[PDB]
């Protein structure tokens, strides 16, 4: 599914546990101009390869911490995948193809409230109704 | 500090004269204020138009004995 | 570091100065078993001259526990 | 509203007068 | 002396003015209790 | 609401509700909260500017 | 470290420090009570904290009154 | 998951999207501010609830709010 | 008054404590002059002077004279601090003047602080003592 070389480190005990085989698993891919040393989110030092890299991780936050670190190495082509135990690989970051800090067309407003927050109703007005005060 | 330094007479000791007044208003003779129920000439003692405070001798007997917790001396 | 060593040296020479001027050190040398080491005479203001206890050697003051007296006798 | 504040100071003066009455029993002015 | 203006602005800072002013106040109280001790109340004629 | 005019906040959720601020600039783009107001007091985040609407301000003169 | 210095205090007072008679027998300060009392928490509370703090609470009006004041102010 | 909602006092300074450690937030086109952009929260299932976006928000009380809700494996941040 | 109060001159316990009297200061007669001052107070059964704070003028030196003296000094202090804070708000570097005092502003203010009751009455009657409730900040209800 995913093409890449595992970075060079002698293994840690901070890697990925039984949740990977039973619940969900993440992968990060990036390419590097040269081979250089980076820090794992699990702890420890590892050498990335000159070329395509692949590093399986337990949480998505590990991949976004690593992708924030890879920007210091001037590497902005990183991709984060979500892998299920069925083998289902889905592409989540960046999902649109553009990083979320930049505006891209085709994105819609999700969970936008067209009022200020002091204009939310009282909790007693929404009591027993099954809705929250901040809904809609 | 003043008791630690061997001089306990330099303490700030304040009498609770208001709650002692209330105890003297109930007939407690120990403070010597001679007020409402501790004063036998008072209108509250005699209940002047009707004289029907039947509770009062047993009450003063109970409050003026020092052998109970009924308005302890403060 | 030099400023801090200056602080520690002021502290040390101050302890030695209290042993010089305000102590029963010479009375302690004559009888180490029956004289309690004391520097720091306390000024009498608010009844705190009770703290100047009879430590022996004809002296009244706070009995010290740092062992400067034993250090100086060993010196 | 009410720049003399005549209602709230009526009850405040009444409570203060009951206070002076209890104090007048305290200092044995009224017996 | 321009350095004297710097020293006056140093004395006028909060911890230094605090230690000077509270040292003066504590000294007044300490000296008054040296010369006139043991005033639990004001004595009356 | 003019630039440089002292105003008072009528937004209840704000840090500076019923407190005097100074107008920095007003946007004419038809946006909902155009008036940039500056304050001497900083809020709990350490910020002393906020965007306000015209309805959330009264002039202080 | 509080348990370390409590161990030192009660072990040295119970099993080491004390007076020597001319016959040679040693009478310790707390009398050898460390062996049977220090094995319970009640024994610590009673024979160490309750029993040995008799001197800091009964010290108002003596030269040791500042230590009673510091005991309360530290609490 | 937690609920992240964006109110209309946004100025589009994109700081919440940058602060977010789990990619919940993104910037979308808009016309109610000068920067012509709001923040949007499509991936609230990745939200751990750490509120760095609320720390990052410059408006006087918070164009963005996180309302802590039900807990999942992702929202609790478990690697196991 | 209450709970066995006698004058200190008549109490045997006070005169028993007066013999063994510690000296507060360096002069040898501090312990004697202490009880000679305290002899005019009322005395509990153990020998200690009990103060009476109800407000009569027989015992005014127990609490009324320290009350007037404290209220004068504390009103001085608080009034002077208020006047200094109001003095430095017009200077546009007000936060720097709170950690670094202006002596040229503060020292006339502490000099003029003897008339704080007159100034406080003149500011209460003028209406400048307080701010309006609509002009100061509050929280959402
Ligand atoms: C205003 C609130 C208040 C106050 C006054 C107290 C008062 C007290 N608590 Mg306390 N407590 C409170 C709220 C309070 N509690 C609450 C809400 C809780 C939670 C339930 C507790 C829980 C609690 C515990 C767990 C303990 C206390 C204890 C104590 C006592 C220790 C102080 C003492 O003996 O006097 C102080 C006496 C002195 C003689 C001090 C004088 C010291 C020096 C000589 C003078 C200092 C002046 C000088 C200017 C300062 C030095 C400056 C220097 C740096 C240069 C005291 C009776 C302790 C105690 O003793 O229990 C037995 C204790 O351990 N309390
Ligand atoms: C906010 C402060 C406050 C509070 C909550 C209490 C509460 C109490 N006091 Mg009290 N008291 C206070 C201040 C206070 N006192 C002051 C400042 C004094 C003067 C030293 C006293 C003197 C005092 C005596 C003599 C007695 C009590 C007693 C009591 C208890 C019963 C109720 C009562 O008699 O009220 C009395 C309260 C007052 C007379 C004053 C009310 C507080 C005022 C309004 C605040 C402003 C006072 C002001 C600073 C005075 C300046 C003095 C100057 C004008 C000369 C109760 C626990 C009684 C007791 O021991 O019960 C067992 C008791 O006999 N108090
Ligand atoms: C560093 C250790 C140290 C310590 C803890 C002390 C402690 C003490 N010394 Mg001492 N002393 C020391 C070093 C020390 N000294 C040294 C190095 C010398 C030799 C110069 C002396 C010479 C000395 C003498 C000659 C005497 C003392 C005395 C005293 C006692 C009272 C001091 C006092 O009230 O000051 C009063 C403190 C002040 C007035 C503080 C002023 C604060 C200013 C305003 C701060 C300035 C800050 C800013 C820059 C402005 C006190 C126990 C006296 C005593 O009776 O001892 C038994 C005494 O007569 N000391
Ligand atoms: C309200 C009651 C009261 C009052 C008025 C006092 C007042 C006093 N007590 Mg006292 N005391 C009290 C309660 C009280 N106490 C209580 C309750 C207790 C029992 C716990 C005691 C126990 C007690 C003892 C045991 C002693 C005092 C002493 C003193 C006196 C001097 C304070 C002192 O040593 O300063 C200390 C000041 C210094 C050490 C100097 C200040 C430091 C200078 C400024 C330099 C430091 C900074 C500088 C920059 C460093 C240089 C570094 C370099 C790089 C430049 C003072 C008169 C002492 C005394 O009598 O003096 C002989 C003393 O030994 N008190
Ligand atoms: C408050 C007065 C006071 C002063 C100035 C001293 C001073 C001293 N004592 Mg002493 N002592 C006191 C009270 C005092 N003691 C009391 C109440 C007792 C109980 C009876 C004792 C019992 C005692 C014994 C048993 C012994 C001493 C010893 C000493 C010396 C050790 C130096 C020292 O203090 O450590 C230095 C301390 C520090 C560096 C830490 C103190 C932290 C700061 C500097 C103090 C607070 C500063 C300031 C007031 C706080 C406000 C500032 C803050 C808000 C920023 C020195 C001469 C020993 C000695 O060798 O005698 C010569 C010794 O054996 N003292
Ligand atoms: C409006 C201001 C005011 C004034 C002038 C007084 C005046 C008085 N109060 Mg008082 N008091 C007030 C407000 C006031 N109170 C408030 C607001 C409360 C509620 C907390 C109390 C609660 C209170 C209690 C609980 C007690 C007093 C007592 C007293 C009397 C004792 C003072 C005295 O003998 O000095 C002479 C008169 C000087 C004005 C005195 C008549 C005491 C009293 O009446 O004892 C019998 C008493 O125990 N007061
Ligand atoms: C601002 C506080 C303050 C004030 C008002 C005073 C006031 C006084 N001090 Mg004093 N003093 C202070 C701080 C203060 N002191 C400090 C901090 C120290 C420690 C260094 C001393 C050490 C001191 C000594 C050693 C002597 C005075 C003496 C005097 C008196 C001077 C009498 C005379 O002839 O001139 C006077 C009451 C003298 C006095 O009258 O005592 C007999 C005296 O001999 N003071
Ligand atoms: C808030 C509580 C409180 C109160 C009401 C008092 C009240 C008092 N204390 Mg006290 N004290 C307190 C806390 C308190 N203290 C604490 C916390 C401690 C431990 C550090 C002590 C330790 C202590 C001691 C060791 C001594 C006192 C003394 C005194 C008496 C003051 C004598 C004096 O100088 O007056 C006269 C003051 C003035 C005339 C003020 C003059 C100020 C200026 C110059 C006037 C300007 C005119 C305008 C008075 C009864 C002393 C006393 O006499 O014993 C009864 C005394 O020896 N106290
Ligand atoms: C300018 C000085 C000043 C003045 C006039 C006031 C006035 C007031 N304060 Mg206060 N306050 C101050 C400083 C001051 N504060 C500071 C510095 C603090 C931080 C410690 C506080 C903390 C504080 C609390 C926590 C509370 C008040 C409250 C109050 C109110 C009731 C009176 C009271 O509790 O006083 C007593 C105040 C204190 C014991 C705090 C310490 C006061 C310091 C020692 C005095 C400051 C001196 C000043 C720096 C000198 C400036 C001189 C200038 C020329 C350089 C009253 C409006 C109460 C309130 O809201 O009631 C409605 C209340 O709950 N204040
Ligand atoms: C006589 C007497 C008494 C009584 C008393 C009383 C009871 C009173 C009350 C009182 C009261 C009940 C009062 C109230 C008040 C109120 C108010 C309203 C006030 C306020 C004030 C102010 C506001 C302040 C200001 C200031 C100044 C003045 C200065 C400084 C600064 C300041 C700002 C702080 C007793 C028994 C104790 C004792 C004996 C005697
Ligand atoms: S709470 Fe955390 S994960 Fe959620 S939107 Fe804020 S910064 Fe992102």
């Amino acid at each position: 599914t995913l093409s890449g070389k595992t970075p060079l480190f002698a293994g840690s005990t901070g890697g990925l546990l039984t949740k990977a085989v039973e619940e969900e698993k993440y992968a990060i891919t990036w390419t590097s101009p040269k081979a250089q040393v980076f820090e794992l989110p699990t702890g420890g030092a590892a050498t990335m390869h000159e070329g395509e890299n692949l590093l399986y991780i337990a949480r998505k936050e590990y991949g976004i911490a690593l992708g924030g670190q890879l920007r210091k190495f001037k590497i902005t082509n990183y991709k984060i995948y979500r892998i299920l135990p069925s083998g289902e690989t889905t592409f989540i970051h960046p999902a649109d193809g553009v990083f979320p800090e930049k505006v891209n067309a085709g994105r819609e407003k999700v969970r936008f409230n067209a009022r200020s927050i002091g204009e939310n109703p009282n909790p007693s007005q929404v009591k027993f109704s099954g809705k929250a005060t901040y809904d809609a | 500090v003043v008791v630690a330094f061997g001089t306990p007479e330099k303490q700030i000791l304040i009498e609770p004269v208001f709650a002692q007044f209330i105890q003297a208003a109930h007939g407690k003779v120990l403070y010597g204020l001679d007020t409402l129920l501790s004063n036998p000439d008072s209108v509250a003692y005699t209940a002047y138009p009707n004289y029907a405070n039947v509770w009062l001798p047993g009450w003063l007997d109970a409050i003026n004995s020092g052998t109970n917790s009924l308005f302890l001396t403060i | 570091h030099f400023g801090h060593l200056a602080v520690v040296t002021i502290w040390l020479s101050g302890m030695i100065f209290h042993g010089a001027k305000f102590s029963n050190y010479e009375a302690w040398l004559s009888d180490p078993l029956n004289v309690r080491p004391s520097a720091q005479v306390v000024w009498p203001i608010v009844g705190q001259d009770i703290l100047n206890g009879d430590v022996g050697g004809g002296f009244h003051g706070i009995q010290i526990t740092s062992g400067l007296f034993q250090v100086w006798r060993g010196w | 509203a009410k720049p003399p504040y005549t209602f709230r100071t009526g009850w405040a003066l009444l409570l203060l007068a009951v206070n002076f009455l209890v104090a007048a029993y305290y200092f044995h002015i009224i017996q | 002396a321009d350095q004297s203006s710097y020293l006056i602005k140093f004395i006028s800072t909060a911890p230094v003015a605090a230690t000077i002013w509270l040292t003066i106040t504590a000294g007044i109280l300490i000296e008054f209790n040296r010369f006139f001790p043991d005033l639990l109340f004001h004595p009356l004629p | 609401v003019q630039r440089g005019s002292k105003v008072r906040i009528l937004r209840p959720e704000s840090y500076w509700f019923q407190d005097v601020g100074t107008v920095a600039s007003v946007d004419q783009s038809g946006i909902k909260y155009p008036v940039i107001v500056r304050f001497d007091k900083v809020n709990y985040a350490g910020i002393n500017t906020n965007n306000f609407a015209v309805d959330e301000l009264i002039e202080v003169e | 470290l509080s348990i370390v210095i409590f161990h030192f205090s009660w072990k040295m007072q119970s099993d080491v420090w004390g007076t020597v008679d001319a016959a040679g027998n040693v009478s310790h300060i707390t009398g050898g009570n460390f062996a049977q009392s220090a094995i319970t928490i009640n024994g610590w509370l009673r024979d160490f904290l309750w029993a040995q703090a008799s001197q800091v609470i009964n010290s108002y009006g003596s030269a040791l009154s500042a230590y009673g004041l510091m005991f309360l102010g530290a609490h | 998951s937690h609920t992240v909602k964006i109110y209309d006092t946004c100025i589009g300074c994109t700081q919440c999207v940058r602060a977010c450690p789990t990619d919940v937030l993104e910037m979308v086109p808009w016309d109610g501010c000068k920067a012509a952009q709001v923040a949007s929260s499509p991936r609230t299932e990745d939200c751990v609830g750490c509120k760095r976006c609320e720390t990052a928000c410059p408006t006087d009380f918070l164009s963005i709010r996180v309302y802590l809700g039900a807990e999942t494996t992702r929202s609790m941040g478990l690697a196991y | 008054l209450g709970a066995d109060l006698t004058p200190c001159a008549e109490n045997p316990a006070f005169q028993a404590l007066a013999k063994n009297a510690r000296n507060t200061t360096a002069d040898p007669q501090s312990g004697q002059k202490r009880f000679e001052r305290y002899s005019q107070a009322l005395c509990g059964p153990e020998g200690y002077p009990h103060l009476i704070v109800d407000g009569r003028l027989d015992r005014a030196g127990d609490f009324l004279i320290p009350s007037i003296l404290f209220l004068y000094i504390a009103g001085w202090i608080g009034w002077v601090g208020r006047a200094y804070l109001q003095a430095i708000k017009k200077d546009s570097d007000t936060e720097q003047k709170e950690i670094q005092l202006d002596l040229g502003i503060a020292l006339p203010i502490i000099a003029t602080g003897f008339a704080w009751p007159a100034a406080a009455v003149k500011e209460l009657l003028s209406g400048e003592l307080t701010a309006k409730d609509s002009e100061i900040t509050v929280s959402p209800r």
